[PDB]
């Protein structure tokens, strides 16, 4: 329930092939930019990185939990 | 005090449908 | 002693290995217990730090005394669970004596 | 109008009247360590791991519960509200069975972290521990309930989010066990959410019992296709095969919950 | 706290309030507020206990049925309170008060005597299933400390021997003069009534003006 | 063959490896070794399980041998305890 | 200075001695000015208690008038209610068992006198289920009263309507708690509710509700009949009025006497009741308010006076004013140890502190009686004690910590020796 | 000696008898 990992924006490259290795069965990948996830503090700065580096981008708006009204007294209401 | 051979020991991860041997 | 392998696949030996050497995948054994289907230490990747010895809660993975395991082929150096378990059975008597001598220190 | 001003460590946040002390800290950005409080579940106050210290007040207050009043400055990092957490964490851990390398909520534990950040470096419980008896809640949820911190979020979800009203507390004292009195399986859709909502790893998923451990799982955010609600979900993949699908929050479509079928 | 179905204690044991019991059931409800029946689970659960001491899983399900509440709701109430017994209860069911007040005034003393007389361990029913001994906590009535409640009898101020006498009375015959077997009435200074030895003022005595 | 019965198969393209060189498999498989372990009878409702030897054993866990119906099994040793 | 006159003693029927039934009650003249009082006004009744300055007769001490004043606020369309808790789980509270059994009526008119003060539609009396016989006595008394028309709609020939009910307790000390009495009345598990929504605004069946110790409700009629002043005079400053004192354990004649408050502690065993068994010097310690309050050693006992604040200055609580006395013939380490056993067998377990903390102190306390534990552990128990004192949802965790704190505070050398005794024999 | 003897249903049955007196429900 911690929210400290939902704070900074991250841009992540598209996932690619992960074929099984014949000798040991370890996962093997041919994509170099797979494990790379860069962290950017604000949406504007991350968009800038994609434009100057020439990678295509598809930004997703942050969705933050909506305020929810809670009060211990309210559920004690037999009425409802 | 008085040649190995390495191999994967895990199973098949994705089992594969087998076609029906009954012809149609 | 009973004969049940110590590892319970918590997989933090994999987490703290500096070189990414240990690969562990697990599934509940029919007994219902938790065991590793595959435990592969890539010794060529391993830099013999000894943290895995440190990290294990059940102390299933240990740094054994033998240093003479030079091999003709690269594949032999990659080790699966069966080689390590076999290595464990062969050197268990000395490993037990060594852990016996140094556990108070740790 | 309807905007009290309360200070969280002197930050003069302003909140609608009726917002809990925990909620006031959230808008400033501070997080009260919490167990038994879930946003879409009723406030229960069971853990009291959220005790904070409103200024000029004799006792510390329950964050999730006290409606913040006018001009009460919350001191979330005081010398008191830390002894109110260093001493609660002492208790939750005291009766806890240390099988963290069995508990597949290893890195997904809201109780090791809070211990590891807000709790205590060592233990003083030289006495013995308790044990409860594992029962069957069904074929999806493995209840190794000797892990339970009696936080009653299950009994809430199982009554409030889903209308099962089966899970309940049984007994009093240190052997209050939150399991079905008679062994009747918890059969309902929305069932698997209990896993995700129990911060302890007491009851967890039986299929995904011991296949992985969370730090390894690479998490890709995708869409539910099993049903037409199109619930948002996160597919956790390790070395290229999917290991679990757990919910990711979409206010409008699935707000933190997913069906038994699509997980 | 788990009901593992057993041939004896399981719903095969049918439970239903006697025509007379059901009557009792309804009036209770009205005692509580209208539109509110759930509040009566305890009082009802108590009459299921009055009907039968065992009160098996079948009986609780009926209680929930009659009271139209989540069955668990009844299960939770039965488990929380010690008054309800989810296991068979001895005909006499003596309970010995062993909180510090009674212990200080010898409560423990009594226990040893009763174990020997019933010739059985503390916590289980006699083979004769005649009496059941349990170490219950403060039952009120401390001024009279030595104490052993038997189905509400609440005997008080008892010296070890007295109980043996009482138990015998229970073993042969019935109604063994339940109450303080001492010479002090209800609670009274053994010396007398220092509080009020005069006659009580009558109605409207020194009633203040206004 | 092995613990989880790894069987590079008659048609696999990997069974080629063992040609002229043996495979690593285990006798005294553990799967059966604890099953071969006697059930530790106990008097108390709950019992500990240091794994044997304290620091040299495993995280100490208290098992509830409360139901004869089930012999508690410490999740670490797989040792069944008979109430 | 105590020594209240028999006339002033409110509960004359104490010890019985006068028919507990109505005809005895009429000779008592308990129903003498009831119509007048209600007629005067609800505001007149609360003026009487405010002038009385009566403190809560239950374990918690608060101005009785202010508590009743809180739900005197205008009705919001929910029926206001009265809850009388006749449960007294605390050891040494046979205090209430008397009024209920001996003088049921006093409480019946206490209920309606109190009822119009809060404008309660009806009153529910939660007598502990243990007392089945006690219940038999009150509803016989309640039945008499309605037959008379004293209670019911148009009660006592007046506009006001009241109905009084008796509810069965089920052997729980916690049921006694104010928010938990309600939940038992509501029919859910007896688990204290949280403090923010005060029982005035939310409550029994979610309607406004107020909870009073049976002594508090019973003293109401007289306080109005005798006037707040008469009652106000006997007390000391904030402390005021006579409160029943129960002396149990190591005293020659254990009894409940309603002698005046502010009594020298040395005086009440020496003058009334029975002098401490074995002599006033055979007093290892005194538990003034019952198990919840910390015990005070003989050193200060004589100097102490029995008042809510007096004990406070002394670090102890008047509470239920149940005096439990321990001669030099008792293993206190084991005496307090069973009170912690009294609380592990009883706390609801709803809150983390109390659940594990009280069990943790029980385990340490049992080792302390044996002497197995080392001397350093003692301080931990203290530290464990205050973690539970300020963090609990209800007061029982408050209550469990205080006896532990008292044992360490005044009897720390004795526990160390028990520590020492075991270490020597090895 | 009314206290000295009462039946298991005294409380409940007595109450039912009082039901008639009991004022109307909320
Ligand atoms: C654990 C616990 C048990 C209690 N038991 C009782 C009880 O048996 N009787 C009682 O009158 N008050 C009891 N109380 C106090 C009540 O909650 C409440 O404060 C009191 O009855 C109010 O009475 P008064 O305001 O008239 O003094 C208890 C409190 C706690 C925390
Ligand atoms: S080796 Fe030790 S650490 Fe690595 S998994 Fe097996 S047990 Fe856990
Ligand atoms: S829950 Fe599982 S992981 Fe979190 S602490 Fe208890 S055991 Fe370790
Ligand atoms: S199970 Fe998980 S959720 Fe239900 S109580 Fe125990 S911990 Fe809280
Ligand atoms: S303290 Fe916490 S646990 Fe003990 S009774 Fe009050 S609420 Fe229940
Ligand atoms: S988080 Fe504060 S009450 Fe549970
Ligand atoms: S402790 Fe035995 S009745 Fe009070
Ligand atoms: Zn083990």
């Amino acid at each position: 329930s911690g929210v400290n990992n939902t704070k900074k924006w991250k841009m992540e490259f598209d996932t690619r092939e992960r074929w099984e290795n014949p000798l040991m069965g370890w996962a093997s990948t041919a994509d170099p930019l797979s494990n790379m996830v860069l962290t950017f503090s604000a949406k504007e700065d991350a968009i800038a990185f994609a434009e100057k580096n020439g990678w295509s981008y598809d930004v997703e708006e942050k969705k933050v939990p909506k305020p929810k009204s809670k009060s211990y007294g309210a559920n004690f209401s037999w009425n409802k | 005090p008085t040649q190995y051979v390495p191999y994967s020991t895990t199973r098949k991860k994705i089992h594969e449908w087998v076609p029906p041997s009954t012809p149609y | 002693p009973s004969g049940e392998e110590r590892c319970i696949a918590c997989k933090l030996c994999e987490a703290i290995c500096p070189a990414q050497a240990i690969t562990i995948e697990a599934e509940p054994r029919a007994d219902g217990s938790r065991r590793t289907t595959r435990y592969d230490i890539d010794m060529t990747k391993c830099i013999y730090c000894g943290f895995c010895q440190e990290a294990c809660p059940v102390d299933a993975i240990v740094e054994g005394p033998n240093f003479e395991f030079s091999t003709e082929t690269h594949e032999e150096l990659l080790y699966n669970k069966e080689k390590l378990l076999n290595n464990g059975d062969k050197w268990e008597a000395e490993i037990a004596a060594n852990i016996q001598a140094d556990y108070l220190y740790r | 109008s309807n905007l009290i001003e309360v200070f969280v460590d002197g930050q003069s946040v302003m909140v609608e009247p009726g917002t809990t002390v925990l909620q006031a800290c959230e808008k400033v950005g501070m997080q009260i360590p919490r167990f038994c409080y879930h946003e879409r579940l009723s406030v229960a106050g069971n853990c009291r791991m959220c005790l904070v210290e409103i200024e000029k007040a004799p006792k510390v207050v329950a964050a999730c519960a006290m409606p913040v009043m006018k001009g009460w400055n919350i001191l979330t990092n005081s010398e008191k509200s830390k002894k109110a957490r260093e001493g609660v964490m002492e208790f939750l851990l005291a009766n806890h069975p240390l099988d963290c390398p069995i508990c597949d909520q290893g890195g997904e534990c809201d109780l090791q972290d809070q211990s590891m950040m807000f709790g205590s470096d060592r233990s003083r419980f030289l006495e013995g521990k308790r044990a409860v008896e594992d029962k069957n809640i069904g074929p999806l949820v493995k209840t190794i309930m000797t892990r339970c911190i009696q936080c009653t979020r299950c009994i809430r979800f199982a009554s409030e989010i889903a209308g099962v009203d089966d899970l309940g507390t049984t007994g009093r004292g240190n052997d209050m066990q939150v399991g079905t009195y008679i062994e009747k399986m918890f059969m309902s859709e929305l069932s698997g959410n209990v896993i995700d909502i129990c911060p302890v790893g007491a009851l967890t998923s039986k299929p995904y019992a011991f296949t992985a451990r969370p730090w390894e799982t690479r998490k890709t955010e995708s869409i539910d296709v099993m049903d037409a609600v199109g619930s948002n979900i996160v597919v956790s993949t390790r070395t290229g095969e999917v290991m679990r699908i757990l919910p990711r929050m979409h206010e409008d479509i699935n707000e933190e919950w997913i069906s038994d079928k699509t997980r | 706290f788990v009901h593992r179905d057993t041939p004896e204690n399981n719903p095969d044991t049918p439970f239903d309030f006697t025509p007379e019991n059901y009557k009792r059931i309804e009036a209770i409800v009205k005692n509580y507020p209208e539109g509110h029946q759930a509040a009566a689970v305890l009082p009802v659960l108590d009459l299921a206990q009055r009907q039968n001491g065992w009160l098996p899983i079948s009986a609780m399900n009926k209680v929930a049925e009659v009271l139209q509440v989540p069955p668990m709701r009844v299960y939770e109430v039965a488990t929380f309170y010690t008054m309800y017994n989810r296991k068979p209860v001895g005909k006499y069911h003596i309970q010995v008060c062993t909180t510090t007040p009674c212990m200080l005034r010898d409560s423990d003393s009594i226990l040893e005597t009763l174990q020997r007389k019933l010739g059985i361990k503390v916590g289980e029913t006699t083979p004769d299933k005649l009496f059941t001994l349990i170490e219950v906590e403060c039952l009120g009535a401390c001024v009279n400390a030595p104490m052993v409640q038997i189905n509400d009898n609440y005997y008080e101020d008892l010296t070890p021997k007295d109980i043996e006498e009482i138990i015998d009375e229970l073993k042969a015959g019935k109604v063994p003069k339940p109450g303080p077997r001492s010479g002090r009435f209800c609670c009274e200074p053994a010396g007398g009534l220092t509080s009020l030895t005069e006659p009580p003022k009558g109605p409207g005595f020194g009633v203040q003006a206004g | 063959i092995t613990h989880t019965g790894q069987v590079y198969d008659e048609k696999d393209y990997r069974r080629v490896r063992f040609v002229d060189r043996q495979k690593e498999v285990n006798e005294n498989f553990a799967i059966d070794l604890i099953a071969q372990q006697p059930v530790n009878e106990v008097e108390h409702r709950i019992i500990a399980c240091d794994g044997g030897g304290g620091a040299l054993g495993h995280p100490k866990v208290y098992i509830n041998l409360d139901k004869e119906t089930k012999t508690g099994t410490c999740g670490y040793c797989g040792l069944q305890f008979k109430q | 200075f105590g020594s209240l006159k028999d006339e002033d003693r409110i509960f004359t029927n104490l010890y019985g001695r006068h028919d507990w039934r109505l005809k005895g009650a009429l000779r008592r003249g308990d129903w003498y000015k009831t119509k007048e009082i209600l007629l005067k006004g609800p505001d007149w009744i609360l003026g009487e208690m405010k002038t009385s300055g009566l403190r809560g007769r239950g374990g918690a001490g608060f101005p009785t008038g202010l508590k009743w004043s809180f739900m005197n606020k205008p009705s919001d369309g929910r029926p206001k209610y009265l809850v009388v808790n006749a449960d007294e789980g605390e050891p040494g509270t046979c205090k209430d068992r008397e009024i209920m059994r001996h003088d049921p009526h006093k409480l019946v008119e206490g209920c309606l006198v109190g009822g119009r003060a809060m404008g309660a539609r009806a009153a529910y009396i939660y007598i502990r289920g243990e007392f089945y016989n006690e219940a038999s006595n009150l509803q016989v008394a309640i039945r008499e009263a309605y037959e008379a028309g004293l209670i019911g709609k148009n009660a006592c020939g007046s506009d006001y309507d009241f109905d009084v009910f008796v509810v069965r307790g089920a052997g729980a000390y916690i049921c006694g708690e104010e928010t938990a009495l309600i939940e038992s009345i509501e029919g859910k598990q007896g688990k204290p509710r949280l403090k923010p929504p005060f029982p005035a605004d939310v409550g029994v069946f979610g309607c406004p509700t107020t909870v009073a110790n049976v002594e508090t409700v019973a003293v109401s009629p007289t306080i109005c009949r005798r006037g707040g002043t008469w009652f106000a005079g006997f007390g000391r400053e904030r402390n005021s009025g006579t409160k029943l004192f129960n002396i149990s354990g190591h005293v020659n004649h254990p009894c409940t006497v309603e002698e005046e408050m502010s009594v020298p502690l040395k005086e009440l065993i020496e003058k009334h009741a029975g002098g401490v068994t074995g002599g006033w010097d055979n007093l290892l310690a005194v538990i003034p308010g019952g198990s919840s309050t910390p015990l005070i050693p003989k050193s200060v006992c004589e100097t102490v006076l029995m008042d809510f604040d007096a004990l406070v200055q002394a670090q102890t609580g008047l509470g239920t004013a149940a005096v439990i006395v321990m001669d030099r013939s008792t293993d206190i380490v084991k005496a307090i140890a069973r009170l912690i056993e009294f609380y592990k067998h009883e706390s609801c377990g709803q809150c983390t502190p109390c659940r594990e903390g009280v069990d943790w102190m029980n385990k340490v306390m049992a080792r302390f009686v044996k002497g197995d534990a080392r001397p350093a552990e003692i301080d931990s128990l203290w530290e464990i004690s205050k973690q539970i004192e300020g963090h609990t949802i209800c007061a029982l965790g408050d209550g469990a910590a205080w006896p532990v704190q008292g044992l360490i505070r005044h009897f720390r050398p004795e526990l160390e020796d028990r520590m020492q005794r075991f270490a020597q024999q090895h | 000696l009314q206290h000295h003897d009462y039946n298991t249903y005294t409380f409940l049955d007595l109450n039912l008898d009082l039901s008639k007196f009991r004022l109307p429900q909320p």
